[PDB]
Order: structure tokens, then sequence, then C-alpha cells
């Protein structure tokens, strides 16, 4: 997201991609999970595409 | 020298109240 | 190798909120003294090795008072600039529910909203230490003072990813300086020295409070009276002979003859006899400053016993003329007082322990210096006595001394009672 914002140029387009193989980042700790449940949901608001 | 964890040490009166129905009933 | 480094800033949020959270103020002056001892200790065992040491608590004792910070400036950002900062760092949406909180909170205090905003979003245990926080706080305000905001929002960011919830909310209760805990400035002072309130009052900056009152034992009479300098004596009260014996809570007390003499204090030092007057001047010159030269000092170089060295001692000078051994009204000594004798303090000490001492000075010696004369007594009596025999001696009252009462220099009241007819 702050990459996002330093770009002073108008973006029709907000996209990051996740090139990863482990559906489990967080498994011993919830508290993260949460975070980046909540990390995400808000950068889903600001209108940033996620895949 | 040690650290700052060691230091720290981290009778009255009853009261009743009635309450009695009012219908057609009683 | 200050204690403010060791010491994380979560602690003292942990203790502070404790404070909030108690009900009954026991609890809160416990957590404080608890918190407060914890610090002596650490700073005791740290500064074995140092001799100066100007570490102190006002890394802490500022923060838990905003309102007496005067070192830092207007730090520049109120409610609604923090509201904006948070809403824009946070990268929050701008019609969201968080930002709607945080910037509509009916201009429950913000830092609530704060703290409910931020609970989910941010970590659980920061590393920030009290030295830290201190150090972003003062670039905070020296770049507002140099109006520079991207130093400014820099600052904030780094606070805001290195604190918790709890954290956040207590620096943003600083920043706003509006720290409320259930005990006022009175209360966090009585706990932390005897002698705080005063001493703050007497001078607006809070460092030195912190500073000289930092061993609980050594009170303010120590640290107002040094050797070589020049403190201000007290002075009686005048108060009615009718309800003399309400003044001391009908206890016995001590009668002296009042002299009409100029109130002046002395220091020896070996061979150095330093004098200082009530208002500061000095007039050393007038006796001299060694036994070889003036008019008093040779007299009474031998009068000091080999136990003394190093005497403070305070009390009137006046006129004397051995033709008629008599003394002429507005070179004789009077000696009624002892400050400080040998490295030992006799501030702390009541007047009892200094009048014990007093014959332990010097042996008196009349036409030079001596002790006035005085005695006990504790009925109206007695004092009706003492007046009507200072009158036919043409003495201008009477000196009324509460054993008790202790030396507390610049103040009027106490013991000092003076008796005059009217």
């Amino acid at each position: 997201a702050n990459l996002f914002s330093d770009v002073q140029f108008k973006m029709s387009h907000k996209r990051i991609m996740l090139f990863t193989n482990e559906d489990n980042p967080h498994g011993n700790d919830s508290a993260k999970a949460s975070r980046a449940r909540t990390k995400a949901g808000d950068l889903r608001d600001t209108g940033i595409f996620l895949d | 020298m040690s650290g700052w964890e060691s230091y720290y040490k981290t009778s009255g009166r009853d009261s009743l109240i009635f309450l009695v129905d009012a219908s057609k009933a009683m | 190798q200050t204690v403010a480094s060791h010491v994380p800033f979560a602690d003292l949020c942990s203790t502070l909120e404790r404070i909030q959270k108690s009900k009954g103020r026991a609890e809160k002056i416990r957590h404080f003294r608890e918190f407060l001892d914890s610090w002596r200790k650490f700073h005791d065992a740290l500064h074995k090795n140092h001799k100066d040491v100007t570490d102190s608590f006002y890394p802490a004792m500022r923060l838990i008072l905003p309102q007496l910070e005067r070192e830092r400036m207007a730090y520049g950002i109120k409610e609604t600039m923090l509201a904006k900062l948070y809403i824009e760092l946070l990268n929050l949406p701008r019609d969201g529910k968080d930002a709607l909180k945080l910037l509509n909170y009916r201009t429950g205090d913000f830092a609530m909203i704060a703290y409910f905003v931020l609970k989910p979003r941010c970590l659980q245990k920061g590393s920030l230490t009290i030295q830290q926080v201190n150090d972003l706080l003062d670039s905070i305000a020296s770049n507002n003072s140099a109006k520079r905001k991207d130093l400014i929002k820099k600052s904030l960011l780094q606070l805001i990813t290195q604190s918790s919830a709890l954290e956040q909310k207590w620096l943003i209760r600083m920043i706003i300086k509006d720290l409320k805990l259930g005990v006022s400035q009175q209360t966090i002072f009585s706990v932390f020295h005897n002698d705080a309130a005063e001493l703050h009052n007497v001078t607006t900056d809070l460092e030195k409070v912190c500073r000289q009152l930092h061993d609980p034992s050594v009170g303010l009479s120590d640290i107002s009276i040094t050797l070589f300098s020049a403190f201000k004596p007290m002075l009686a009260a005048i108060a009615d002979i009718e309800h003399i014996e309400k003044d001391m809570k009908h206890q016995s007390f001590y009668i002296e003859t009042k002299l009409d003499g100029e109130r002046m204090q002395m220091h020896k030092d070996g061979d150095v006899y330093k004098y200082f007057s009530r208002n500061g001047y000095n007039y050393t010159d007038q006796f001299g400053a060694s036994p070889t030269e003036g008019s008093l000092t040779p007299f009474i170089h031998n009068a000091f016993k080999a136990d003394i060295q190093i005497c403070i001692l305070d009390g009137e000078m006046m006129a004397y003329n051995p033709n008629t051994q008599t003394f002429m009204q507005k070179t004789c000594y009077c000696v009624f007082d002892v400050l400080m004798v040998n490295n030992k303090k006799l501030g702390h000490e009541t007047l009892r322990k200094r009048y014990e001492i007093l014959s332990s000075i010097f042996t008196p010696i009349p036409g030079r210096i001596e002790i006035v004369q005085k005695t006990q007594a504790h009925t109206k009596n007695e004092v009706i006595d003492a007046l009507n025999e200072a009158i036919d001696k043409r003495e201008e009252g009477i000196m009324v001394k509460q054993p008790l009462s202790i030396y507390k220099p610049d103040k009027r009241g106490e013991g000092w009672l003076k008796i005059k007819p009217e």
C-alpha cells in the first residue's frame, strides 16, 4: 500500500500478485492471521486487486 | 548487572415487594 | 548509561493503565510507589561506580505530567491533525467506518477511539524505550518549530509501527497533554518526594525537582544549605500572648531573649572564614577572612574546639562595651543555631538536636562569642515573667521556639515566634 501511495501519476488499476506455495502462512498464530485479513480487507476497500 | 526484568518483579434489613395481577380472571 | 534506556515504554504504559483502572487512591499510590522504588533500585545498581550522575526520574516524570513540559515546544498537532495523520498513514479508506469515527469525534475521548481502531491493526508487544520516545517527541517539536512536516510524519510513522495499542493511546494522551489518572499533581509529587511541590512552585523547571530530590532521605533542608553558599534565613511571626499556648499544642518550648543585632551567617573551614548577610551581601572584609586579619575573627579561632573543623553558623551581630559590660543597641556575637557540622548536615534534625550539639561546638567566652541566653518554659506565667525581665533589660521582646520544629529556610511560621508588647 505504501508503494502504491508513493506514485504520483493517476493509476487506473492497482494489482498485486502472490507467488507462493504455502496455503497456511500463519497456522501457529491466529492474531497474525486476523491482522492479515484486516489488512487485505482494507486494501480491497482502497481498490487494490489481489491475485 | 542483571536487568530491568529482575528489579521490576512484574447484615441489613429484608425487603419484599408484592406483585398482584389485576386481570379479569383474578 | 541512562536508566531510561533500559526501561521499556510498555512497562510505564502498563503501570499507568493499572493506576487508571484502580478505583481507590491506595491502589494507585501503591502502584506508583512500587514503580518508583524499582526505578530507584535499578538506578542505584547501575551507578555503583560513577561519581557524578545526572540521571534522574525526569524522563518518566515529564511523560507522566505532560502539563509541566516546558523544554519541548508546542507539537503543533491537535486532535484533528492527529486524526488526519492516522488516517493517512494507516491507509484506511476515506469513507470507511474507522475514518469517520476518527474524524467525527464530536469536537469517549479521541484516545479511546484511536485505541479501539488500532487494537486489531497493531502489534501486541512494543520495543520502544522511554529514551527513544523522548527523542522522537523532541524531534517532532524541533521540526514543528522549524516548519517541516515530512520528518514529523516519519517520526509519527515510526512510533505507530513500533508501538502497541495501549502505548499508542498513552502517547496520544501525552501529545494532547490531557493525561488523566485520578491523582493530581500534588499526590504524584508527594509520592515522589516529601518536598517536591513547594520546590516546583519555587522554580518552574521540572528537571531540578527530579534531580536534587532523588534520595528520599535527603530533604529540602540539606540541599538548600551548601558550603560556601549564601542561603535565606527564616524569620519568626508575630503572635499574641493570649493564645501563645495554642501555637504549640500546649507543649514545652524554649524562651530566648531577643537581641537587636543584624542577622548574619558564617562558615568556618580550617583557616577559612566566610561571612554573609540575610540578603546575601558579603562583608568578609569587615572582620577579615583569616585569623591573622580582622578584629573578631582572630579572637574566635581558638574558641572552636579541635573536634570541629568544618561548620556553619547563623546568628545576630551586635556591639558590646566591656567597660560597662553592656550591649549597645542600634565586637560580640551570639550563637543560637547550627546548620551543618562535619560531613553530616543538621538541617534535617529537629531544633532539639541542634540545641544539644551547640554546646559541643565551642567553649563560650564572653566578650567575643558565646551562646545566647535561653531557658525552657511550658506555662504562660513563665512567658510573662520572661517578657517582664526582657523589658526591664531594655530588650525588644521574646523569641519562642518549638523544639520539634525543623529548619525550613525561606518560610514564614513554624516554631519561630516573636512576642512583643502591644
